[PDB]
RNA sequence: UUAAUUGGAUUCAACGCCGGGAACCUCACCGGGGGCGACGGCAGGAUGAAGGCCAGGCUGAAGGUCUUGCCGGACGCGCCGAG
């Protein structure tokens, strides 16, 4: 007859399963969301792009 | 009068609406967010069987029904992800939650 | 491509209809007669026997 | 005249008063009467990560800060006035937001 | 339809250059059904004025009924010798064994020079 | 949302661009870019040292320039500019990728520190360093140091005050991480 | 112990550590249902699809699968280099 269909259909919408990341492509880190929308993995080379300052 | 609910039979005119008052939050909270089109085709199973065209047995992975009457004095098939098993529905079980009528694993105390 | 597959009648001198013709489709696609059940091929319905 | 808030919110020490008295510059191109630059607070906002990946042993973890510095200047003048303020604004060092009442 | 076992006319080069131009004119008309399939409908039912057919069409499940139907239903059909010659002029371009014009409003002038050609030597 | 976050939402898109642009331009060799925004158009001036690889063949690079750009940046409108570099020994970017073509070919960590070393002093440099981690060409891991002048120092001061440069260079026994901090006059 | 309890870490330098989000997702792991292989090459092309589909019979869902009747227009499975 005639080979099967299939779509991605997973609720991913909510919890940090619905997350992800621009730079890396992953959300296995513990992502920071509000403001940017990176993980702490970019946030150790992109922080003093955007200002971040390292002192204390 | 008996029983989870009242007369098995009486019960079904009454269904929608009526049965979540007797029962807990989960039941109600299933009824009221609705469903998954999987799901729904399951409500066409039942349906077949007790009454109208002819039978389709239920086969179900979910475990995420909550009884209703229309399932009573039928065999089930719920896969708990290992195998089926079946499960005959009384009417003491309406406004219950599926998943606890199959164990999930074999359940010992560890030793 | 290919490989294998008709169902079209052929008549001589002469017109036949081989089945019903879809009303939602016009002329061109034929109905599955079945018993009272129409299916249709071009876009997919479910279809009853008017 | 037409009072006009300008909000000036820098992450640099010094373009902070360095554009917000030599934005009066900018701005006057008709007479204007102008309020001195008023400092609000340093709004701060922290975000602290983990440098470590791994996590085990014992650790530091990074703890960041920007630290946003923001002056408030109003000025009564034209349309135009307002205008050379919002026409030029650099690169972002320093973002400029406008407020307009009469 | 037609095979290289059936001649029944001889079409003349000058009529046969301009009769693989004529499908393509007349594809933007109104409907177009091409493939072997599609060509007997549109014969089947008469909805074509014109049919024309590359002789290698095979095998004769298509072939029982279909040699006189196009005749009785007063329509010429014109032979290209190769189904990758009706396959490369016609608007089609992956071999076709079989086109059927429906409305030649745009191939008229070809399509009548057909019909006392191939309909009048020999129907 | 707010006016403290204004710098977290628009130097984001300037760190994007960075990590794209030093990749798909070894073809001209890349050193940087300044990019310049304004709310009227993002006019970013690529610093290539081969200009005919970064305007194309026939803008066939400046049709994938543009579309870029688009994806990225809130800024409808790029315009596109391809300055030269005209001091390749000044910046740190063109000697880390200078280094990683030398290592590439299989000449040695002191064969080619020859003009790696001995020509970026020569420009002008307060200090000038060059470390190459790896395993050296070898089975086990080890990093290797030279140093000229003052560019490590104490405190931050006089060590967060560089220009910086990373390159990668491919080795089909592995990989070798390749930095050039060069801390220009100042 | 369980079908599986996903893996690492494992003295300091592993154990509220990656997990500062652990019902499906997450998820790697397990169980059952279906299924793709690019770009060239190879026989094939219109001898019609790779796609579609009533109705019950079956699937956790999908004419997916079967009996059964039927369309729209036209290139890709299978593998072999090699992604």
């Amino acid at each position: 007859m005639a080979k099967a269909d299939y779509n991605k259909r997973k609720p991913r919408k909510f919890g940090k399963g619905a997350r992800r990341c621009i730079r890396c492509g992953q959300y296995g880190p513990i992502i920071r969301i509000q403001g940017l929308m990176l993980c702490r993995h970019c946030f150790r080379e992109v922080a003093p792009k955007l200002g971040f300052r390292k002192y204390e | 009068f008996r029983y989870r609910g009242y007369t098995l039979e009486q019960l079904m005119n009454m269904s929608l609406e009526e049965l979540a008052r007797l029962f807990p939050a989960r039941q109600r909270r299933s009824l009221k967010r609705g469903l998954t089109p999987e799901q729904k085709k399951l409500l066409r199973k039942i349906r077949l069987a007790k009454k109208g065209k002819y039978k389709k047995p239920i086969r179900t992975h979910c475990r995420d029904m909550i009884i209703l009457p229309e399932m009573v004095g039928l065999t089930i098939y719920v896969h708990n992800g290992k195998e089926f098993v079946p499960v005959e529905i009384k009417p003491e079980m309406i406004g219950h939650y599926l998943g606890e009528f199959a164990p999930t694993r074999k359940k010992v105390e560890h030793g | 491509m290919g490989q294998k597959w008709k169902l079209y009648e052929i008549k001589d001198g002469k017109v036949i209809r081989k089945n019903k013709f879809c009303p939602r489709c016009g002329p061109g696609v034929f109905m599955a007669d079945h018993g009272d059940r129409w299916a249709c091929g071009k876009c997919g319905y479910t279809e009853w026997k008017k | 005249m037409q009072k006009a808030r300008i909000k000036i919110a820098s992450t640099n020490v010094r373009s902070l008063d360095e554009v917000a008295n030599q934005i009066k510059q900018i701005a006057e191109r008709t007479g204007v009467r102008m309020s001195g630059p008023i400092p609000l607070p340093t709004k701060r906002i922290r975000i602290t990560t983990r440098k470590s990946p791994d996590g085990e042993g014992s650790a530091t973890f990074d703890r960041w800060e920007l630290r946003v510095h923001k002056r408030l200047i109003d000025i009564e003048a034209d349309e135009r006035a307002m205008r050379q303020i919002m026409r030029i604004r650099v690169p972002e060092d320093v973002t400029i937001e406008i407020e307009l009442i009469s | 339809m037609a095979k290289p076992s059936y001649v029944k006319f001889e079409v003349p080069k000058e009529l046969a250059e301009k009769a693989l131009q004529a499908v393509e004119i007349a594809r933007d008309t109104g409907k177009i059904r091409k493939g072997t399939n599609e060509t007997t409908k549109a014969v089947e039912r008469g909805q074509a004025k014109l049919v024309i057919i590359a002789e290698d069409v095979d095998p004769e499940e298509i072939v029982a009924h279909l040699p006189p139907l196009c005749e009785e239903k007063e329509i010429p059909y014109i032979y290209v010798p190769s189904k990758k010659e009706l396959g490369a002029a016609a608007g089609i371009e992956v071999a076709a064994a079989s086109v059927a014009i429906i409305e030649p409003g745009k191939a008229r002038d070809l399509v009548e020079e057909i019909a006392m050609k191939v309909k009048e030597l020999m129907k | 949302m707010a006016i403290e976050r204004y710098f977290i939402r628009e130097a984001v898109r300037e760190m994007l661009i960075d990590e794209f642009l030093e990749k798909e331009l070894r073809r001209a060799g890349y050193g940087g870019l300044d990019i310049k925004k304004t709310p009227l158009g993002t006019k970013v001036i690529i610093f290539a040292a081969n200009p005919g690889y970064v305007i194309g063949r026939g803008g066939r690079r400046i049709r994938e320039l543009t579309r870029i750009l688009e994806k990225q940046f809130g800024l409808e409108n790029p315009q596109i500019e391809v300055e030269e570099i005209k001091n390749p020994y000044l910046n740190a970017k063109v000697q880390a990728v200078r280094l990683a073509q030398a290592l590439e070919r299989g000449i040695h960590f002191r064969r080619a520190a020859y003009a790696a070393l001995r020509a970026i002093m020569n420009n002008g440099a307060r200090g000038v360093e060059i470390r190459l981690s790896g395993k050296l060409t070898g089975e086990r891991a080890k990093s290797i140091r030279f140093y000229q002048g003052y560019l490590a120092k104490v405190g931050n001061p006089a060590e967060t005050l560089v220009s910086k440069g990373y390159a990668q260079a491919l080795l089909k026994l592995g990989v070798i991480g390749v930095k050039v901090a060069i801390m220009p006059p100042g």
